[PDB]
């Protein structure tokens, strides 16, 4: 938020409609300015997002970071498998492939 | 749920509204000052019912998309024959189930919309659609839960 | 035109009174029903003037919470149903027309009683405003202006006569705007949106009618990216 | 590519089966209508899960 | 870090000295003592589960290295330390169903980059076996009805690398007879009609299943002139083609924390229109809070 | 779900007859050539790559939209065992 | 003009370069920087054309898992650096260009080596490619495509030469977007919607060309609007 005042700009007319809904839940502080009012809500460790569809945003603070996520293995199982005819067993006459 | 609910805070003044006139008049002005909640505990009616009144259910949402009014703000709204006192969401929320099924009288008859719709409320809103209703119409009702389910959530916040 | 452009979008539409209309179109690329529809949205609800009774003032009535003799409603449950009220004007030299009405006796009081002013219609007739009574008396009047949206009464605090009483400013025609973005195919590729708004409008303008008026406001806005500064 | 489009209409109407890993009631073998998807998974609905 | 450096992956250095060589396959270090060691790095090899164990070099041509110190990162070793995966900035609330359960959501451009991209390796194997109706060939011939099926195949049998196998091609082909020990009336006909001068074999070819199968890479044979091997009785010779794949980030995949976070994707989002921070930056995931 | 299931379980006296009623009527439907309807003209099943059903798509989604209008009958034997097919094959062409 | 028309959003810009860029424009009303600031901000992030690398070929390589003897990389660490590059054609007709590069010697082998081509420029002058030790032969071409979106290697899969390799391919030059509605004041009413643009990107295109394009998909789809069904 430091370059926020640098870069050129301000708390959007969106960075507060938040901010009501916040000090209404009970995360901010009433009263101290909009500014501040992020800071706090920054520290609890969420930031305000805009849902990438509306350009409106999320009423209500969403918590975000950075996770560490790995990809997992699979197995033989998870492939797809389709069989709509085929071989078919020796002794016991019941499908297989 | 969240759609389905209302507020509660701060309450410095003592008021209990629902009997004097200066209980509207410097209670008012004390809401335009830092000592009057719109959810405020004086039974009755709490100066932010006092604020916003509208007139058909639509109205009730405009002021929701107009900054003016919280879905979660008590509010004074006049359904059907009757001055009813309801979030902005109830309303609403009476209106899915009630185009989930036309029928807009019946689609009032089985529906509490007095309390925040929890996973036991609601399975009533269904076993009684299902009951009541039809089958068929009730799948409907079903994901028309399913969508504003998963609608109001995201941006819930 | 064959393939591709002629594969344009189909605009199909059913209006059913001047209130219900929907607008289908498609086939759109990837994530555009989702592009089109919000602005629509944003601005049929936000840009679109109209008429609407914003101040109304009381023949002996100084204050917004009391009750008139006579008279079945209250004060805050007549302004209400003038809220409802849904008139129209010609020119842009109109900007605020105050209507005018005085009745008396054994009368139901309708948006029909006033005075039939030039440039001004009220497509709202047959409005019940109230029910009056023996000893009753009522006369008012309602500056009916052109806004764009809904405005709050503490938000502009019309300043008529000294003891006139605020009215919410309900200027959009339009009731409700809803769209869906089902998913349709065409072809090799089937992730394209089928872009579907739906609008709801009291009958001030039409529905079909909105739209026009909606598209244009967001066209000649685009325009206003021309001189770099 | 072509040949695409006629599976698009060998299924119109036409159901399948969706049975769960252990069945536990009549409820864990549900039908469903076919929808024709992209990629190695069966989408299912978030409402029958709580069946399965 | 202990654990790249003891689980052996990562190839360190012994002695301090410079970098002399520097090939993808190569790195003969010099040691400051007059010797020059040639570290050898295993290309692509294949694991036992199918992963790959490709290494690569981090130390430039000319460099005095720090006595144990990685020359070349492991499989999955950043730079030493432990990597598997990715950090992706997470945004954690309910997205329009698609984070349901458990399910996750990964935005598209999260492959623009390539960032979850695995490189597995998948062996296809097939014999040459002597039956009593006749041996069985390997040829560059498929009886029946094309060409435009062969051009992969190129070389006389085996499939030529570089090919990218879709699933249902040929990966070598293969000739058996026919018949349990008898001909056919029918059949006999027919083949007479159009040319009965037909090679009255079978198409029991290696092709791949279905499924997936990508470019070739590597086609190992065992024919006559066994070297040091040993073939089975039955078995004529064994032909192997190892065949590879990127595979990207597709749904159906599951992707997780190392806190139980265990979730499958469900929806890759364009990232025109998933949760963005108040500047231009997106979020990649999502997670749902249901579940904490 | 599917239309009017409602009135459908709601015409018999056992959810399994009317399952077994659009089975049995399916069969007839395509065994006897797609023409033994007893409606089509204007509003009837219709699928959507051109108007195309009116020929010969699901065969019970029609012993299902028949059954709901009023037109057919069903019982515990109200048609005689071997006859019937016979003079059934008799009405109706198509092979 | 005077007023109101006068008043019409002062469209500034900013650039150094091609890189970057911020687009103020207010005064705007109630709302409409998020009606403006959006759409946007999606039809910018994808579909605009570029152009990056579309299929790559090695002098002595098969397949893209090989490892020419002589260079640091792996041929997969070598396609993976190339998808960096950023070309700026100069004339429509130039949908494709191959840009080839013979190089030897220990040498660190940069995006400047690529032998010229008229009507491109490479911006990426400095991006590195692969290390050369004693006697290395990288010889290699490289296609460069234009087109637009993300579309998997594996989507397209182009053969110059049979021993060519295909890379998967982004089309977007923009590499982000964003707006911020500041609520800017100008004496009556401070509801001033002061939206402001301000678009990065690998250089292929300028900011300003962009927000141009952007602006008019979006105002060359407000079009599909007309013929009702």
């Amino acid at each position: 938020f430091g370059k926020r005042k640098g870069e050129g700009f301000g708390v959007d007319k969106r960075e507060v409609e938040v901010l009501r809904r916040a000090e209404k839940l009970g995360l901010v502080t009433p009263g101290k300015t909009p500014e501040e009012q992020l800071k706090e809500l920054f520290l609890q460790g969420k930031v305000v997002l805009y849902d990438g569809r509306t350009g409106e945003p999320i009423e209500g603070p969403i918590v975000v970071g950075q996770m560490f996520i790995m990809k997992l293995y699979h197995m033989v199982e998870d492939k797809m498998h389709a069989r709509s005819t085929g071989p078919y067993s020796l002794i016991t006459q019941q499908p297989l492939g | 749920y969240y759609i389905t609910q209302v507020r509660k805070e701060k309450k410095g003044a003592g008021l209990e509204f629902a009997t004097p006139e200066e209980a509207l008049a410097a209670h008012e002005r004390g809401e335009v000052a830092l000592n009057a909640p719109i959810k405020v505990a004086g039974r009755e009616t709490s100066v932010g019912r006092l604020k916003y009144v509208f007139a058909n259910p639509d109205e009730a949402l405009l002021a929701v998309a107009h900054g003016i009014v919280d879905l979660q703000d008590v509010v004074t709204v006049r359904y059907m024959g009757k001055r009813l006192e309801t979030s902005p969401g109830r309303i609403l929320f009476a209106r899915i189930v009630a185009e989930a099924v036309e029928d807009e009288k019946v689609a009032w008859e089985l529906i509490q919309l007095d309390v925040p719709q929890e996973k036991n409320s609601l399975k009533d809103l269904v076993y009684q659609a299902f009951l009541r209703l039809g089958m068929e119409k009730t799948a409907r009702l079903l994901d028309a839960l399913k969508y504003y389910g998963f609608t109001f959530s995201t941006t819930s916040g | 035109m064959l393939d591709s452009k002629l594969k344009a979008p189909v605009f199909t539409v059913r209006t059913q009174g001047r209130e219900y209309g929907e607008f289908v179109l498609e086939p759109l690329e990837r994530g555009f029903g989702v592009t089109l529809g919000n602005p629509l949205r944003r601005i049929l609800l936000s840009s679109i003037p109209g008429t609407a009774v914003t101040s109304v003032y009381i023949e002996d009535v100084l204050h917004e919470f009391s009750t008139i003799p006579g008279v079945k409603e209250d004060v805050v449950e007549i302004i209400l149903n003038l809220k409802e009220l849904v008139v129209r004007f010609l020119n842009p030299s109109l900007q605020t027309v105050t209507l005018l009405l005085k009745a008396e006796g054994p009368k139901e009081v309708k948006a029909r009683d006033f005075l039939p002013v030039a440039d001004v219609e009220i497509m709202n007739p047959d409005l019940h405003i109230a029910t009056l009574e023996e000893g009753g008396r009522l006369n008012m009047e309602v500056r009916v202006d052109r806004g764009v949206g809904y405005v709050p009464a503490e938000k502009h605090g019309i300043k008529d006569r000294i003891n006139a009483i605020p009215v919410d400013a309900v200027f959009s025609p339009v009731r409700r705007v809803a769209f869906q973005v089902e998913d349709t195919r065409l072809g090799q590729r089937t992730d394209l949106d089928k872009l579907t708004l739906r609008i709801w409008t009291d009958g001030s303008v039409t529905p079909l009618e909105a739209l026009n008026q909606a598209v244009e406001i967001l066209r000649e806005h685009l325009t206003y990216f021309s001189n770099p500064q | 590519d072509e040949v695409w489009d006629a599976l698009e209409e060998v299924i119109h109407g036409k159901v399948v089966l969706l049975n769960r890993a252990p069945t536990l009631h009549r409820l864990g073998i549900q039908a469903f209508q076919p929808v024709l998807v992209e990629g190695q998974s069966i989408q299912l609905h978030p409402l029958v899960c709580e069946a399965f | 870090e202990r654990v790249v450096r003891d689980s052996l992956a990562a190839l360190y250095a012994e002695e301090d000295g410079e970098v002399a060589k520097v090939d993808g396959n190569r790195i003969v270090v010099r040691y400051e003592d007059g010797r020059l060691v040639e570290y050898p790095l295993r290309r692509f090899y294949r694991s036992n589960q199918g992963t790959a164990l490709d290494q690569r070099p981090r130390v430039v041509v000319g460099q005095r290295v720090r006595k144990g110190d990685l020359l070349a990162d492991g499989p999955a070793s950043e730079n030493g330390f432990l990597a598997l995966g990715q950090n992706v900035l997470v945004a954690i609330m309910p997205f329009d169903g698609y984070n349901f359960e458990d399910a996750i959501v990964i935005s598209e451009e999260l492959l623009k980059r390539d960032f979850y991209t695995s490189i597995h390796i998948e062996r296809y194997e097939i014999e040459a076996r002597d039956t009593k109706l006749g041996p069985e060939r390997i040829t560059r011939d498929i009886p029946h009805l094309s060409e435009a099926a062969l051009r992969d195949l190129d070389e006389e049998g085996v499939v030529r690398i570089g090919a990218e196998v879709k699933p249902g091609d040929i990966l070598v082909g293969r000739t058996s007879f026919k018949g349990e020990s008898e001909p056919t009336p029918e059949e006999r006909l027919l083949r007479s009609i159009f040319g009965e001068k037909a090679r009255d074999v079978k198409d029991t070819s290696l092709r791949v299943p279905p499924g997936e199968g990508g470019i070739v890479v590597r086609t190992v044979r065992l024919r006559r002139g066994d070297p040091g091997v040993e073939l089975k009785p039955g078995v004529r010779e064994v032909v192997r083609v190892y065949v590879a794949q990127k595979r990207k980030l597709q749904v159906g995949d599951k992707l997780a924390n190392r806190h139980g976070n265990k979730g499958v994707v469900a929806k890759i989002l364009p990232v025109e229109d998933m949760p963005h921070l108040p500047d231009g930056t997106p979020v990649d995931v999502i997670l749902n809070p249901l579940g904490v | 779900a599917e239309p009017g299931i409602d009135k459908l379980f709601g015409m018999v006296d056992s959810k399994y007859r009317l399952t077994v009623v659009v089975a049995k009527r399916a069969q007839q439907l395509l065994r006897h050539g797609f023409k033994n309807t007893v409606l089509e003209p204007e509003e009837r099943p219709k699928m959507q790559t051109l108007e195309g059903l009116f020929d010969d798509p699901n065969a019970e989604t029609w012993a299902m939209k028949e059954l709901l209008t009023g037109r057919l009958v069903f019982g515990e034997n109200l048609v005689p065992e071997d006859r019937l097919q016979k003079e059934m094959e008799r009405i109706y062409p198509g092979e």
